[PDB]
């Protein structure tokens, strides 16, 4: 919920939380997309390669 | 989470701990101290004490 004259919510520490909206009147949520660190799992290589 | 810190998670999770301190509870209890050396014993614990 944002008072008639709030916008551009930090909220946590510095991050851009959920925002208003130009033309209309909603209050948005900006999320930041999935990431994560892949790895990969392996038997010894003299042995086989899947 | 979001900026760029990962948490990861312990290989072990509290049940097998759990499992572990009653299995040595398990162990203290009845074997007496023998278990600790080799194979399990069993003797009473009034003897024990
Ligand atoms: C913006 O202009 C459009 C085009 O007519 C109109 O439909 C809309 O209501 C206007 N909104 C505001 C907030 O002025
Ligand atoms: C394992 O590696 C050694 C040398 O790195 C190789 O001589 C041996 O053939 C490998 N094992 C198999 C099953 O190929």
């Amino acid at each position: 919920k944002f008072l008639p004259f709030q916008q551009f919510g930090r909220d946590i520490a510095d991050t851009t939380d959920a925002v208003r909206d130009p033309q209309t009147l909603e209050i948005l949520d900006i999320t930041p997309c999935s990431f994560g660190g892949v790895s990969v799992i392996t038997p010894g290589t003299n042995t086989s390669n899947q | 989470k979001f900026n760029g810190l990962t948490v990861l998670p312990p290989l072990l999770t509290d049940e097998m701990i759990a499992q572990y301190t009653s299995a040595l509870l398990a162990g203290t209890i009845t074997s007496g101290w023998t278990f600790g050396a080799g194979a399990a014993l069993q003797i009473p614990f009034a003897m024990q004490m």
